[PDB]
């Protein structure tokens, strides 16, 4: 459709079918990827956040589709490097996401596209646990890899 | 109380559950449905501690939510009533 929620749904049900002429579709109304509306308002969770977040079997077909509609837009730098804008997972972007899940070929795919190796996820919920956090990590991808028993991806970066 | 079935259609009735799963941290879920009754008749915890007679009630307490079930009401309730 061409509205918000029903594309926010098909992105989880993983159905590239189902997302076919979007692209001149922002082409007609002007509208970019990250503009005001096609991400969250309480927290910034953006669309190819939610990809990384349901998986089919750590594979969805969208994750380079969601980087080529918003290359044609002139994005590259901005829809994969947009974090959260909220305060309790405050600073978490998708390459905090992409490490969490251990999808290493989703990993090489955002940063050769254009990803920023420094972002911080500061959020209220990765402080330790007198803090009032669950889980502490030094805010880094770098650390994060680490922390989550993958060398590869340690390799990588 | 370990309860979680994988067949789906029984699965309105299952007591363990799996919220989150961020790498080392998992994030289980138990049902308090009969453990801690509010406004209900009679609760499993109360036979835990006022009918139940068996020797094997220290281990009986010592399974999985109970040992933090407890330790939520001592929080909220004994220093205030200590205080008193």
């Amino acid at each position: 459709m061409f509205n918000r929620h029903m594309l926010f749904d098909i992105v989880s049900r993983g159905s590239t079918a189902e997302l076919e002429g979007f692209l001149p579709f922002l082409l007609a109304q002007k509208k970019r990827l990250t503009d005001e509306e096609f991400r969250e308002a309480s927290t910034g969770k953006t669309c190819l956040t939610k990809a990384l977040m349901n998986l089919n079997g750590g594979k969805n077909d969208t994750i380079p589709m969601l980087i080529d509609i918003a290359e044609k837009t002139g994005n590259l730098r901005e829809f994969i490097n947009s974090p959260f804008r909220d305060v309790y997972y405050r600073g978490q972007t998708a390459l905090h996401i992409a490490i969490e899940r251990r999808c290493k070929h989703y990993v090489e795919l955002l940063v050769e596209k254009g990803a920023d190796v420094h972002a911080q996820a500061r959020g209220r919920f990765f402080q330790p646990k007198d803090e009032g956090g669950y889980f502490y990590f030094g805010e880094l991808p770098l650390s994060l890899a680490a922390c989550t028993n993958q060398p590869d991806i340690v390799h990588y970066l | 109380i370990r309860l979680e079935i994988k067949d789906e259609e029984a699965r309105h009735l299952s007591r363990k559950f799996r919220d989150w799963a961020y790498g080392p941290v998992y994030s289980s879920l138990y049902d308090l449905s009969m453990l801690d009754t509010c406004g209900e008749e009679v609760s499993v915890l109360e036979i835990l501690v006022y009918n139940s007679k068996v020797e094997n009630r220290h281990e009986m307490l010592a399974v999985e939510p109970i040992n933090e079930l407890l330790r939520d009401k001592w929080q909220k309730f004994g220093a205030v009533s200590f205080y008193i």
